[PDB]
């Protein structure tokens, strides 16, 4: 009876990291939600 | 003039406010302790300002008036539903707990803008360092699941990494049976449900993980339930501290600037506690949301901005 | 919590007769609904349909088409009336047309 | 057989098809400045080469 | 009674108003194709001895 | 009512009022003095008047 | 490209002096009210941006758009008069002092002219 | 045109080349530019000192000065890097892939 | 003509300043005004147009379409004020703004006096309905619907943008005037077959010609009942009044161009009526419908007769009106049963008397009773046909046998029978809809009465 | 960042466009553009952060490399004819290692590459700051000798920058990134009518600015640097959304909207030649910009997707600072074509 609104199966389509997901690029991974990459713990 | 980079070129430096009085203090411990009084006694007698524990309705008393909203408008979710069913399928425990994060969030927020626009020292019954124990006595009990764990922990790691730790963490240690005890003599129903394992997993949790955390950059006073009625000794017990290890001392003029303009603007101290993560015990519907967004409207004070809803009696509103 | 969403339930529709058993199916409130059926039937029948109808039936003939019928009257009249052929196969005068001289 | 499915597949469907592929093809860069560099190179022997000689 | 029924009711007068502007704008923009006025050649007529324009 | 005095003052900013009136009025009166300028220097220039 | 050169120019000038030979736009322009009218739409837009009653919130900021946006359509309007005026000033030069690349050509009338028909069928 | 300047303008090829291509290091594409600011300044300075213009004399050395800015601003930024993973290769610059 | 211009944009301040309880008053009430003062255009010279100003005109074919909009408009405001009860007073404001803008776009378009004006209304007039489609739809197809309906537009459309600039730096101007009065044949030449198809092409999709027509089930469907009355009756139009006003210049190219999609309109003509044999929903159903008779206007256009643009006129307005009263006959069952398929509710005539009345005689008017104006534009465009081939009848006799077949096929599956048992939410008719039906019915059995308002300036 | 010190570095790149603009002197140019990368290099990296530092170093590199072919040509030119005055570029070698290094500048296909990455890399407010300041001064040397620009470089460069930022935008789902193939798109559309007409470019280019503006104060007024995260404005800010809608709407080139007049003026400049072929493949190129944008308008604005419980807390605290200008840039941005032939101000 109401209007249809997207959910969350429709609202994940587009929390990809990129849009028409492929072979080569399934293992991307979004930024962070703060464009702050974790330290690399290099050795000293 | 509003603080800003303009007050900042000419004139306003906080470290020339900053009279080594301040010590943000945060008082911690288990349910049911004397935390608070403790922490009351504290802000009277070293002249900070007393932050009382932030609750459901703690983001209600600092916007419009103090009153608190309806639930509904604000937090759905409620404490006492988390007493009497902790494992509901409707998602209150974990929604609960996002909720006070995100209030705690917004009274440290304060504190730090009071102490670094002011100068005078703040006590806080608790913080957001020392939230996640009460997510890790969820966890353990069976209440929420790991992913409300992964999700408060991306945020957690998101929001709490810009601010600065307490100068001085102040625990109050009381055992299990003693606060159990204390709580069939308080008189709230609610709180009798509360099952001992629940107290030992926050205890443990709280010994096991804060504490030493919060070692190697705060200065952490332990106490006892008989050592924290003597206020006076706790109060000169923290006159003769030396606060050399955490990264206050480290902090310059232009830190400072870039602290409390983060501070003000709460809608920048609150943004990543909504990031898009769809947990079905947080998401909302569509039209759930615009419903409820339209009652919220509704309310006397909220439709426009601060000054300029007529129907609070806001006045030459046409010559603002 | 076996769910994905905190949404609401779909609401039933809500029967207009219920509250007002003669309620004209235009507004929940009785008075503004009265006064809008009341606003369409005026202006939609009354003003716009047969005024309208009247004003098109009665508009001044700009098309000229009884002009032309008075004029194709006269002109056949006259035609008829001198043993003319009453119309020409050619719509301009030869005269005035000046064709190339040849076309070899 | 025409509304539903070859009239779809001539007009709308294969322009989508053909977008999607070239966007795919364009947009999924490695993100290196090796590669990105080298075509530099590429294209200004290409632009050197064929609208230069031609004056 | 006047003032909240008009302040109620102001806004039944923008469409008469602006059909009364849109036949006035129409009046202004019709007043500057005069260029031949008078001067067709089907409907090249003499001036009445007490008139001025042949239309408006 | 509001827990906080709603920095900007229930009563208008009398500074802030004041001096947006005033350059709205200076502007106004600018452009009317120009507008009549541009005209009489029109006139005077094609020898209409 | 076509006009940034031109003998006589001076290069900041926004509004030269033999621009004043030229009609001023009038007061009641319709691009000036449209000017205004976006003006009056910028005022708006700012209201409920900042989440004040859109109509009614601030009389004095709105007229400072109005006016503003007015103040600027109209030195906008006589720029571009006196360009339009420029280029048919040059085009009609260009046209008088080079007649053989515009030469008239013979009048001829439609009963002279052969124009092949084409019938509908 | 005499031989020199082919051979100026074949050293500027071959360092713009250089700098194209990317083995690992970014010290080496730093060169790489420092080499091709060294080619222009010669060949300047050999354009200006054969046909006398004596005003342009100066140019070459202006050119020398921002050729330091740019190696200084190239060298602040390699630290930054080091500074983000221990070396300074190229392939580590990838997070703006996604 | 700014006197119907102008209160349009009042229609706007208007809306926005009325209280919440009424506005759909307000805004039928001086829809109705403007419509009545939109008529006196109907009195139309015999020669030559109505030059009202430099930029507006309008002749004996832009006034029907004109008074068809500005009538429009309030019964899509009647019939949209049913469904948006619960919406909040700022999006129902806002969706009236959305029809007004749509009626003052199309009142500009069908009035402006040169091409690129034209095409910048005739673009323009995409917005509102996009903004419609996509949001105040029920479905989730309505994306896609918007989606198709753009895209397959513009595509056509950006060629005659491309076209009409080439035309007006070849031949110096666009105004209508001067384009018919200096009007010179066009070579038959690559280049000039080109730019006939890119001046032809946009208005075949908008019609839509029968292989470009695949974004009209979708949009017409997936939209409210107020964007597929706009779309059904106005929107169709807009690319027969472009094709009826360019063709002036495309002579005598057509007379071989217009082979194949002459074609591609009757066998097509004959293939969308098909459909509409086979059809489980009921508006795809009048969309085909609708699909066919345009495929008819775009024969009429294209053999280019005087009878011919007569009879495109008449069908054009007669189509309109028609499939505008069957979207809202179907609409009122959809509000009944929540559900668009033709087989769920059956046997309404015992439940809905007064509804099965207007259903049979929109059924009627659909497939062309004598002595409707729907006969007359299809009579006429028949006659022309027969005269440019005596061949073209049979497929032009077929279409009539499918047409009534599938008409009265509705009429039989909707309102006779028995009727369904376990639907028992059935209301008695409201007042609303039966007068929005007889404000579409009535105007045609007046029109038929009174038809040279509608047959266009070849008469 | 001390905020003298941001000011003074923002002024010097101001300033090192302004002294490309007004220099008659090709050294002189060049200093500029040195001027301008220096100052401009540490605005990209105000916040520290792995991801600035990326793109600081490509935009180093890339502008370095840039200003090398600079150099060179204005050498080769010197070397060909004594001149110093930015003028018909007599030799055409040189004049090709110009139209190259500009077109690396601005981000014209193929050295379009860096732009999607560095966009991404930075901050809103820095790439505000690339996406409209920093192509002021590539244009402006391009309109001064477009005399000598060669048709056949210049177009198809813009062609492939067209193609390529239509086809890139579409499998974007970062709005950074998806602005700057916008940015590649409109750089293609505003070189491929340099060489007929420089006032239509400047055209498109004012009004690309007042467009992007208005798109990057509305992303950070609602702070969303994702399509979900942008998702989530509906619930807190629909006016913000609504005028978002109409913003895309007109970045997509519909009438009657701003964004029509630039293509529409660039359409028919070029038609006045003979340029037939290319406005059409143009315009069915920039389709898929108007198909990308209705994507975001869908998923933003015309549709309601599920909201977070903590948003109720955003309901009740208001903005701390407001941009000034961003309506004026929407109105500026939305209504402005019925003024379309103001533009004779403009030569
Ligand atoms: C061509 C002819 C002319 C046309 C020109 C173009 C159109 C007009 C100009 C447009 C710009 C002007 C206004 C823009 C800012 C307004 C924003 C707004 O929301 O308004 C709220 C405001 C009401 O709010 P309120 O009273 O403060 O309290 C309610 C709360 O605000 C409640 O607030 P809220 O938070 O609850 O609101 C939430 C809502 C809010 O969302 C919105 O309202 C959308 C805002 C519009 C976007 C504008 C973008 C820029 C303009 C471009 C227009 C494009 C036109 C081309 C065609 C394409 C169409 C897109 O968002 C949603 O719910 C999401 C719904 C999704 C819908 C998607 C479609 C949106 C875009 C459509 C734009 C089309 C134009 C609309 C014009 C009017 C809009 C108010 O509306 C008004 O009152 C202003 C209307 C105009 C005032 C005129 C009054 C003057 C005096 C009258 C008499 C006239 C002269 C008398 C003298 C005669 C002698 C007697
Ligand atoms: C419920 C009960 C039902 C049964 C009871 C019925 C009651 C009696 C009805 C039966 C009588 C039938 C009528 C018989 C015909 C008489 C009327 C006729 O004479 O009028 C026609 C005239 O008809 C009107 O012209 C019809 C006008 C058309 C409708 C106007 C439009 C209204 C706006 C609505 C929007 C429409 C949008 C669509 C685009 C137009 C003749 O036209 P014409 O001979 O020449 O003019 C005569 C005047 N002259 C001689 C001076 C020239
Ligand atoms: C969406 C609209 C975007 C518009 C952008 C902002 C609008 C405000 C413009 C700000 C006005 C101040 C600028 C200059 C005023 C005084 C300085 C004066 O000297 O400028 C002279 C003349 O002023 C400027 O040249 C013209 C500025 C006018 C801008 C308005 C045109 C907008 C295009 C049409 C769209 C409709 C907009 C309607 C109003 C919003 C320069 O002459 P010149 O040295 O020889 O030019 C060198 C470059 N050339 C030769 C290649 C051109
Ligand atoms: C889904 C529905 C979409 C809409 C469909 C629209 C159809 C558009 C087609 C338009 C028909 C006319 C186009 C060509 C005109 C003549 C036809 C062709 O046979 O030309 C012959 C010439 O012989 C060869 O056929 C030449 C053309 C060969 C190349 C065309 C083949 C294209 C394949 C069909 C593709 C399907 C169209 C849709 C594409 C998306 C005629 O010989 P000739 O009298 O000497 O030349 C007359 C023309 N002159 C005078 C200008 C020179
Ligand atoms: C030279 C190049 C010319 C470029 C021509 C541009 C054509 C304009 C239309 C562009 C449509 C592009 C569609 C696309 O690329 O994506 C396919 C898209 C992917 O879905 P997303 O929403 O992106 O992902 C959500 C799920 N994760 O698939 C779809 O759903 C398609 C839905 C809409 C299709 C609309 C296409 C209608 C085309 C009509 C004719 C126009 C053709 C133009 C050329 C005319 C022929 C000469
Ligand atoms: C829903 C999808 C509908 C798709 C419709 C799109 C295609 C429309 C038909 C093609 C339109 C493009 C024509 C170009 C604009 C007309 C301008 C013109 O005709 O001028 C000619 C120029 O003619 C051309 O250059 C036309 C070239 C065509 C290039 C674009 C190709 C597009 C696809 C062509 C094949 C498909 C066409 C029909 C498809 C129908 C849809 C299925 C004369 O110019 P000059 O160079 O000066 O010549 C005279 C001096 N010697
Ligand atoms: N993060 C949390 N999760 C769940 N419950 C909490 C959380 N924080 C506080 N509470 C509840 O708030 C109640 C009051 O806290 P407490 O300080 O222990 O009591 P009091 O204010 O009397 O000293 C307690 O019942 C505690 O369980």
């Amino acid at each position: 009876a109401r209007q249809w609104q997207p959910d969350v199966e429709w609202a994940e389509q587009f929390g990809g990291a990129v849009m028409y997901p492929t072979k080569e690029t399934a293992h991307w991974k979004p930024p962070p939600w703060n464009d702050v990459d974790p330290p690399k713990d290099t050795l000293v | 003039l509003q603080y800003g980079p303009l007050a900042f070129v000419l004139g306003e430096r906080t470290t020339r406010k900053l009279t080594e009085t301040s010590k943000v203090i945060t008082v911690d411990g288990n349910i049911c302790s004397g935390k608070g009084r403790l922490a009351r006694e504290i802000a009277e007698k070293l002249g900070l300002r007393h932050f009382p524990e932030a609750g459901i309705h703690y983001a209600d008393s600092t916007t419009g008036d103090g009153k608190p909203l309806d639930v509904q408008l604000s937090g759905n979710c409620s404490l006492e539903k988390f007493y009497d069913d902790p494992k509901s399928n409707d998602g209150n425990s974990y929604r609960l707990q996002s909720w006070l994060y995100a209030s705690r969030l917004l009274q440290y927020a304060d504190a730090l803008e009071h102490l670094l626009s002011t100068g005078q020292g703040v006590v806080l019954e608790r913080s957001i360092y020392s939230d996640f124990v009460f997510l890790e006595a969820m966890y353990r009990q069976g209440f929420i699941r790991k992913q409300c764990v992964e999700h408060y922990n991306e945020v957690k790691k998101v929001t709490a990494c810009e601010y600065l730790p307490p100068h001085v963490v102040v625990y109050v240690d009381v055992p299990v049976p003693e606060i159990q005890s204390r709580i069939q003599k308080k008189g709230n129903p609610h709180e009798m449900k509360i099952t001992a394992a629940y107290l030992q997993d926050i205890e443990n949790a709280y010994k096991k993980t804060f504490l030493p955390e919060m070692s190697e950059k705060c200065e952490v006073l332990q106490y006892s339930a008989r050592e924290a009625e003597d206020a006076e000794k706790v109060v000169e017990d923290i006159e003769y501290l030396k606060c050399d290890k955490g990264p206050w001392p480290d902090q310059d003029d232009r830190t400072f600037h870039r602290l409390r303009m983060l501070v003000q603007n709460k809608l920048e101290v609150l943004n990543y506690t909504t990031i898009p993560v769809y947990l079905p015990e947080i998401t909302i519907g569509a039209h759930q949301s615009d419903r409820v967004f339209q009652k919220f409207t509704e309310l006397p004070g909220r439709k426009y901005s601060p000054g300029y809803n007529e129907d609070v009696g806001d006045k030459w509103i046409w010559l603002k | 919590p076996t769910i994905r969403l905190q949404e609401d339930p779909d609401p039933e529709d809500e029967n207009l007769y219920e509250k007002n058993p003669d309620s004209h199916g235009y507004d929940k409130d009785p008075i503004v609904d009265l006064w809008n059926m009341r606003v369409v039937f005026f202006f939609g029948f009354s003003i716009v349909l047969v005024l309208g109808s009247t004003f098109v039936a009665y508009l001044p003939d700009y098309r000229m088409q009884e002009w032309a019928r008075r004029e194709a009257e006269r002109l056949v009249k006259y035609r008829e009336a001198n043993g003319l052929p009453l119309m020409e196969s050619n719509c301009f005068d030869p005269n005035k047309i000046q064709l190339p001289e040849d076309e070899d | 057989l025409l509304d539903l499915i070859w009239l779809e597949t001539i007009l709308p469907k294969t322009t989508s098809f053909i977008q999607m592929k070239m966007s795919i093809m364009v947009s999924n860069q490695k993100g290196l400045i090796k590669l990105y560099f080298l075509s530099f190179l590429i294209t200004i022997m290409i632009s050197m080469t064929l609208f230069n000689y031609h004056e | 009674n006047v003032l909240q029924i008009v302040r109620d009711h102001w806004v039944h007068i923008l469409v008469p108003v602006g059909f009364v502007f849109g036949c006035y704008l129409d009046r202004r923009s019709d007043e500057k194709l005069t260029a031949f006025r008078n001067k067709s050649l089907l409907f090249k007529r003499e001036l009445r001895p007490n008139e001025e324009v042949t239309w408006k | 009512k509001f827990y906080i005095r709603e920095p900007p003052h229930g009563s208008p900013d009398w500074l802030k009022v004041g001096l947006t009136l005033g350059t709205s009025v200076f502007l106004w009166i600018y452009l009317i003095k120009q507008h009549k300028e541009d005209v009489l220097e029109y006139k005077r220039r094609n020898g209409l008047e | 490209t076509m006009m940034s050169g031109r003998p006589g120019r001076v290069p900041l000038q926004f509004l030269p002096n033999e621009a004043r030979s030229l009609p001023p736009p009038k007061l009641t322009d319709p691009r000036l009210v449209y000017m205004g009218f976006l003006g009056y739409c910028s005022g708006l837009i700012d209201n409920a941006i900042r989440r004040r009653p859109v109509v009614s919130a601030g009389l004095h900021r709105q007229l400072l758009y109005v006016t503003s946006f007015v103040f600027f359509g109209y030195y906008l309007l006589k720029r571009q008069d006196y360009m339009y005026a420029l280029r048919d000033h040059d085009m009609f030069a260009y046209v008088k002092s080079h007649p053989e690349d515009f030469p008239e050509k013979d009048k001829k009338t439609y009963g002279e002219i052969l124009e092949e028909f084409h019938p509908v069928r | 045109m005499p031989l020199v300047y082919m051979n100026i303008i074949m050293a500027f090829a071959i360092a713009l080349a250089g700098l194209l291509m990317y083995r690992s290091h970014l010290m080496s594409s730093l060169l790489c530019l420092e080499g091709m600011m060294l080619s222009l300044f010669i060949m300047s300075t050999l354009i200006i000192l054969n046909t006398h213009f004596t005003l342009a004399n100066m140019m070459p050395i202006i050119l020398l000065v921002f050729a330091a800015c740019e190696a200084a601003l190239g060298l602040s930024l390699l630290v930054m890097v080091s500074n983000t993973y221990g070396t300074d290769y190229v392939q580590n610059l990838n997070l703006l892939q996604c | 003509m700014l006197k119907i211009i102008i209160p349009t944009t009042m229609l706007l301040p208007m809306t926005w300043m009325s209280k919440h309880n009424m506005i759909w008053i307000n805004a039928t009430v001086h829809s109705l005004l403007i419509s009545l003062i939109s008529l006196s255009l109907l009195n139309q010279l015999g020669e030559n147009s109505l030059n009202f100003s430099l930029t507006f005109f309008s002749d004996s074919l832009s006034a029907p379409l004109l008074v068809l909009t500005t009538w429009l408009l309030p019964l899509m405001l009647m019939a949209s004020q049913s469904h948006l009860s619960k919406e909040t007073t700022t999006r129902k404001k806002l969706y009236i703004t959305m029809l007004i803008l749509l009626q003052l776009f199309l009142i500009m378009t069908f009035t402006a006096t040169e091409l690129i004006l034209f095409y910048i209304l005739f673009e323009a007039t995409l917005v509102p309905t996009l903004i419609i489609i996509t949001r105040w739809g029920n479905q989730t197809e309505r994306l896609n619907a918007g989606l198709y309906f753009l895209f397959y537009t513009l595509a056509g459309s950006l060629p005659l943008l491309v076209a009409l600039v080439y035309i007006q730096n070849t031949t110096g101007s666009l105004n209508f005037l001067i384009i018919h009065y200096w009007s010179h044949p066009l070579s038959n030449s690559w280049s000039n077959i080109f730019m006939w198809l890119a001046c032809i092409m946009a208005f075949m999709v908008k019609m839509p010609l029968y292989g470009l027509h695949l974004w009209l089930p979708k949009a017409h469907v997936e939209a409210p009942i107020a964007g597929s009355m706009v779309l059904a009756a106005v929107l169709l139009k807009l690319g027969g009044y472009g094709m009826m006003r360019i063709t002036t210049i495309l002579n005598p190219l057509t007379n071989y161009m217009a082979y194949p999609f002459l074609m591609l309109s009757m066998w097509g003509m004959i293939m969308t009526s098909s459909i509409c044999l086979r059809q489980t929903d009921l508006k795809s159903l009048i969309a085909y419908s609708s699909v066919s008779h345009m495929a008819l206007v775009i024969v009429a256009i294209m053999i280019q007769t005087p009878w011919s643009f007569m009879g495109a006129t008449a069908l054009m307005i007669a189509h309109g009106l028609t499939s505008s009263m069957l979207f809202c006959l179907a609409n009122t069952n959809y509000e009944r049963v929540h559900s668009r398929t033709m087989i769920l509710a059956r046997g309404l005539q015992t439940l809905l008397p007064l509804m099965a009345t207007w259903w049979l005689v929109a059924s009627l008017t659909n497939l062309a009773l004598p002595p409707s104006i729907n006969l007359i534009g299809e009579l006429f465009i028949i006659t022309a046909s027969f005269s440019w081939s005596n061949i073209t009848i049979i497929l032009m006799g077929m279409n009539m046998m499918i047409t009534a077949l599938y008409s009265l096929y509705m009429l039989i599956t909707t309102q006779r029978g028995k009727y369904t048992h376990h639907i028992n939410n059935i209301k008695p008719s409201f007042t609303r809809e039966n007068a929005l039906m007889a404000l579409h019915i009535l105007p045609l059995l007046l029109l038929t009465l009174n038809p040279k308002m509608i047959l266009g300036p070849l008469y | 960042m001390n905020p003298i010190i941001y000011t003074t570095l923002i002024m010097t790149v101001m300033s090192g466009t302004m002294l490309v603009m007004i220099s008659s002197h090709w050294l002189l140019i060049w200093i500029g553009f040195e001027m301008n990368l220096l100052a401009m290099i540490p605005v990209l990296m105000k916040n520290f952060n792995p991801r600035a530092t990326e793109a600081a170093t490509k935009y180093f590199l890339t502008q370095a490399t840039a200003s090398m072919m600079l150099m060179m040509a204005i050498i080769i030119n010197l070397l060909y004819s004594g001149q110093w005055t930015i003028t018909k570029m007599f030799n055409p070698v040189a004049m090709t290692m110009m139209t190259m290094a500009l077109a690396m500048k601005l981000g014209l296909s193929p050295f379009h590459f860096w732009v999607p990455e560095v966009t991404q890399g930075i901050s809103l407010q820095a790439g505000l700051l690339l996406l409209t300041w920093q192509k002021l001064a590539p244009l402006s040397v391009l309109c001064q000798i477009s005399q000598s620009i060669n048709p056949n470089l210049m177009l198809t460069m813009a062609m492939l920058s067209i193609l390529i930022g239509g086809w890139g935008g579409l499998n974007q789902t970062q709005l950074r990134k998806i602005m700057a193939y916008s940015s590649i798109a409109h750089m293609g559309w505003m070189t491929a009518v340099l060489p007929y007409n420089t006032t239509m470019t400047i055209l498109n280019l004012l009004i690309y600015i007042t467009m992007t503006l208005a798109m990057f104060m509305l992303l950070i007024h609602s702070s969303a640097t994702t399509t979900l995260s942008l998702s989530h404005t509906w619930n807190k800010m629909p006016v913000i959304t609504s005028l978002m809608m109409v913003t895309l709407l007109s970045m997509g080139g519909l009438p009657p909207l701003s964004g029509f007049m630039p293509k529409w003026m660039i359409i028919q400049e070029m038609t006045k030649n003979e340029s037939i072929i290319m406005p059409t493949l143009m315009a069915m190129t920039a389709l898929l910009n108007l198909y990308f944008y209705m994507r975001l308008a869908y998923s933003s604005s015309l549709t309601m997707f599920p909201s977070t419980n903590n948003m109720k807390m955003k309901w009740q605290f208001e903005h701390t600072k407001q941009m000034k200008l961003l309506p004026t840039m929407i109105v500026l941005s939305t209504l402005v074509l019925p003024m379309t032939p103001a533009l004779s101000s403009l030569n």
